[PDB]
């Protein structure tokens, strides 16, 4: 709206979960450089009292601070005068057995703000407007349903005067759909879900006018067997991005259910779709299908990057992505046209390739998975090349710094029931480090990127996967935390390490930045979970559990503990 | 089954060598029931009905309130 | 033991939580000093994965350090060398109920060090000693039983080839004991109860020899009606202390049982105690009853700080010690004479003086409690003016720091029947900020004292509790966590603050000092908790719930929030 | 009562103003079961029969387990 603009065009403020509408997750403030990172230390520190993953990063208005723990999913606000009181806490009550519903550890990946609002949601289903001022809770609605598998964990997003907020569940084959809410009233404007028809998946008359070989209309029925489409899955639990001059906002859909695939013959549309809609009425303009009728989970719900780049020598409006299945695509935002299809990483086996002309993997028989065979060597794994992570641009080198996941599987489905509030999944899984690393155990990368050509500029190893992001900052640096405990500084030039700090807990958020009284300062939250730590917050031992995480991080108990917090540094 | 071979735009699924084409009455057959299969819609229905509720409730008087029948 | 005397000797280690066997709990180590302090910052921090209250700190031998948590009691051996890898660990499986039989919080006061294993105690009763290097456990004992509501929460103590182990109970009616294993096997070496028959208390034949008037034998029963004594507390959870020469260990014996007065008549010796016994047999040697006839909850576990002092200008072996009656003592060592008992703050109303002449604390009947009256404006309140936190002494300038309470009660007792298993507390309270505070609102000093005077030099006020202690470094400083989160660095000489840090939680434990690779660290625990941080921690909102202790701490939850974990700081 | 008074060295206590010298018998007798009295007795005499069962399974084995019996 009017105030959430003000805020972003005020220096040093945060309030934008993504950095931006474009989410390049980057920032100008350009205090630390390359020169002076060395002398960085901890300024501060707090603790949520909550244990679990510490996914996402707090907001910073003016100056406060808003912080999110994982569920029960409390807020603190903080004047920045004053780090040591806590002005205002929202604390719910919920029903433990939401938890039981969660597919991947109880997680929030923050808060959102907007008309003088902080937008918060609960893992429970409902979502808030709480004054920023005073936490005095403005309007609170139901969203999702725990009794049928629906539970939130995504950063709600403001534009203009609208709330988008999507459910989480397709373990538990939930239907996803993006809903808008009013920002003012908290009513319902509309919601457009990822299966169905025309009507409910919400196409505009001209839906991929651009690409008619993308599929138009009736794929969202004419793709599946039947009503299998009705607990179809693609829930979009990812990241957003807008354009204000062009009135679209982005988002991928989730992956279909089960995961066994011989449950759900056909594309299975339109699950795992990158999308381009009207934000006032939600209409689709363009839509496309990333993984036609999904094998391996690689739920398509990453970051959008919109970028403006000159392609060819024509200065050409983008939106770049890194999908779970190991591809970095690269479209016209305008209208979806397919620029870069290109594989993050050569041990990619799932596709040979994705052909351009006709805008669809090809696939490779040899990594497919299906009934009655376990496939094997399988990459990337469920987890993906890149997971939730929120990366960074360059706009200067442009340059995209991301953190990628280096992990592969075996895999075999079996048949299994659908009963609504119940898990699934149908599928056991093998996941352990893929084949390139340097001593090949290293399942994590920092890897700089072209994003017209997709071309890789400079790769760091780290032994566990980089799931939280990278945060740019104008000084020259790129910063992220690790799984196993540190948040780190390197040389966007050539990805060379100039600092770290030992945090208590590994970091599965992106590190934000601000501005308070000419400092700048750097927040990361600090606490291990997530997918990658379900064998640790839970406890699991069988490496076949945790969907098959548990095998694969079995060494991350020997690094770090379980945490909750923010630590911030600075000069 | 390579991905490449479409029925109609937007439509290029294939059944894997020995695999059924349609899966209803096969040993794949996944056998849904329909009471199952519409919780979903039901679940989504009560719930637009208790919010719409709720803002309204709240329209008229000027303080939100969640609970409400 | 030998070992222990190895590391006691070695600079920069520290294998006593205490900070040596005359628990002075100071450092020799100056090379952060007055004109250094502002440059200290963070170094690296760790998170135990587990909330409530962290007390005590870790140990440090050699390149090793030992952390420890609250209930389940993990323990987390890290090699100096790389902070961020976990060496071993020991993390206990023990049942939930033992919770449930624990008055002031799932606290642990520390390790202990002795013959190159680690002494370590589980909440629900059993002792054990593993390997330094490796954790393999070496023994395996049952010391208490929570079934009888005994449980062990206080710190090993290792001399010789000796461990001393209390358990804690009194609010459920447990009957202390110090108990003594053999640090090489774990057998049972002796016990020693504060009631009981004179062979139960183990008196030796010169018990009190050389203060008569205090009491010897038979006092343990017939200063009881019946068995009153069988579930009459005296349970010693607190601090000990150690004289090499006189092969003495020292320590205080808690509060009677129930908290209602008019109960069990009787002086109900040998509760609230200061002990002088033989480390060999555990036979007492002196002991001196500092609340004849406890009406206030002042369990007298508190620090024993021994020191080698002039006194009326010749060199005397002194013992000193501020109870939670709100008397600072100060004895000699030797014969368990009185030297010094004065009133740490004039606030103190319990009794109008201690008679050095009869060795008896002169009673003020209007601060009493008893049946059918509610007492008001009692002061020390039942958390005391001064509780379980380990204070330091300044050999240069003979001056002890210590950390106190500035809080009062209302009280009024009620009868109730005895359930070995369950609570016996039987009082009603209401707890509040004492009256010299500046604005009327402060519950914490850190008071400086002359040990040989009870004469304070300096005042330093906080908002809350000063609970966990205080720490000093020969480089001038008095270092201290509070319960609001922050660890603080004073100027011995005025009290004045010369830095901080704010933590991610408050802090219940005592700072420590090492050295590594020539390099001075300051260690401290976080993650508030204790009797204190009962309503934020359980979520008490009734005033009267947590003991009295809840309307006290109503604003804690404004401040700070749970947390479990180290932070390190250095130059 | 105000400490002074001992009826023997170490024995000064008094009972206040109104309240019985000795409480059996009183309204504030306490009425104790002496077999709760007890239970804290008898489980030290378990514990430790316990640990001397396992000091003593171990000592000469070369190897102690705490599952003992
Ligand atoms: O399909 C879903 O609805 C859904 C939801 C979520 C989630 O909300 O956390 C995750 C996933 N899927 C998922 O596939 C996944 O790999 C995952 C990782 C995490 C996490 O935060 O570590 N969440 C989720
Ligand atoms: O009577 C006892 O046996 C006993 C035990 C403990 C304990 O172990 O924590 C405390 C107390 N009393 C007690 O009176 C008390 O004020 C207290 C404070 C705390 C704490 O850790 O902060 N423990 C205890
Ligand atoms: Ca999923
Ligand atoms: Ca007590």
């Amino acid at each position: 709206d009017a105030d959430l603009d003000k805020q972003v065009n005020t220096a040093g403020a945060w309030p934008i979960a993504t950095g931006g509408y474009y989410s390049q997750h980057n920032s100008p403030l350009a205090q630390i450089n390359k020169s002076n990172v060395k002398n960085v230390k901890a300024a501060w520190s707090f603790s949520t009292g909550v244990l679990n993953g510490h996914e996402g990063a707090p907001l910073v208005i003016g100056d406060m601070m808003y912080v999110h723990s994982a569920f029960p999913n409390n807020t603190y606000a903080l004047n920045l005068n004053d780090p040591g009181k806590i002005v205002w806490q929202h604390k719910p009550k919920q029903d433990a057995s939401t938890k039981a519903v969660m597919c991947c550890d109880v997680v929030d990946r923050g808060l959102a703000y907007g008309a003088g609002q902080i937008v918060k949601k609960q893992a429970n289903g409902h979502l808030l407007a709480l004054d920023a001022k005073t936490g005095k809770i403005n309007w609170e609605v139901e969203v999702c349903d725990p009794k049928v598998g629906s539970t939130l964990t995504q950063a709600p997003f403001v534009a203009k005067d609208t709330v988008l907020m999507g459910c989480s569940g397709a373990e538990l084959g939930v239907r996803g759909a993006v809903n808008a809410f009013d920002l003012k009233t908290g009513e319902l404007k509309w919601r457009a879900f990822a299966t169905g028809s025309d009507d409910s998946v919400r196409l505009a008359k001209d839906f991929n006018s651009a690409n008619p070989h993308y599929g138009q209309f009736g794929l969202g029925t004419k793709t599946w067997e039947g009503d299998a489409w009705k607990i179809g899955g693609g829930t979009n639990w990812g990241w957003y991005a807008y354009d204000p001059k062009l009135n679209l906002f982005y988002y991928g859909s989730g992956n279909p259910a089960p995961w066994n695939e011989t449950m759900r013959p056909g594309d299975n549309k339109w699950t795992m779709t990158i999308w381009g809609r009207d934000l006032d009425t939600g209409m689709a303009k363009w839509g496309y299908q990333k993984t036609p009728h999904d094998e391996w989970d690689f739920a398509g719900v990453n970051q959008m990057v919109l970028t403006d780049q000159p392609v060819n020598g024509k200065m050409t409006p983008l939106l770049s992505h890194i999908d779970r299945n190991g591809i970095l695509y690269t479209l016209n935002r305008e209208n979806g046209n397919l620029i870069v299809a290109e594989k993050v990483d050569p041990a990619v086996n799932v596709f040979k390739k994705v052909d351009l002309k006709t805008g669809t993997p090809v696939r490779d028989p040899e990594f497919a998975t299906r009934m009655d065979h376990k496939g094997t060597n399988i990459c990337p794994s469920a987890m993906g090349f890149h997971n939730q992570g929120v990366d960074s641009y360059d706009p200067e080198s442009r340059t995209l710094y991301a953190g990628l996941n280096h992990i592969c599987m075996d895999w075999e489905p079996f048949m299994l029931p659908y009963r609504a509030g119940q898990f699934f999944v149908g599928a056991t899984l093998a996941m352990y480090p893929g084949p390139n690393g340097p001593t090949k155990k290293e399942m994590g990368q920092i890897r700089a990127f072209d994003l017209t050509t997709g071309k890789a500029k400079w790769t760091k190893w780290e032994k566990f996967a980089a799931w939280g992001g990278t945060l740019y900052t104008k000084g020259g640096l790129v910063w992220y935390a690790t799984l196993d405990g540190y948040l780190k500084a390197l040389d966007n030039k050539d990805g060379k390490e100039l600092w770290n700090f030992k945090m208590p807990s590994g970091g599965i958020g992106s590190p934000m930045t601000y501005s308070f009284k000419g400092k700048q300062y750097i927040g990361s939250m600090y606490g291990v979970g997530g997918w990658p730590g379900v064998g640790l917050v839970f406890d699991l031992t069988d490496p076949s559990a945790g969907l098959g995480a548990v095998g694969a991080f079995r060494e991350l108990q020997n690094h770090t503990q379980m945490g909750g917090g923010l630590m911030v540094f600075s000069l | 089954y390579d991905g490449q071979n479409c029925k109609e735009p937007g439509n290029c699924w294939e059944n894997k060598p020995g695999y059924p084409e349609k899966i209803a009455g096969s040993k794949y057959d996944p056998k849904h029931d329909p009471v199952e299969l519409n919780k979903q819609e039901e679940s989504i229905k009560a719930m637009d009905a208790r919010n719409a509720k709720r803002i309204a409730n709240a329209k008229s008087s000027g303080n939100f309130v969640f609970d409400v029948k």
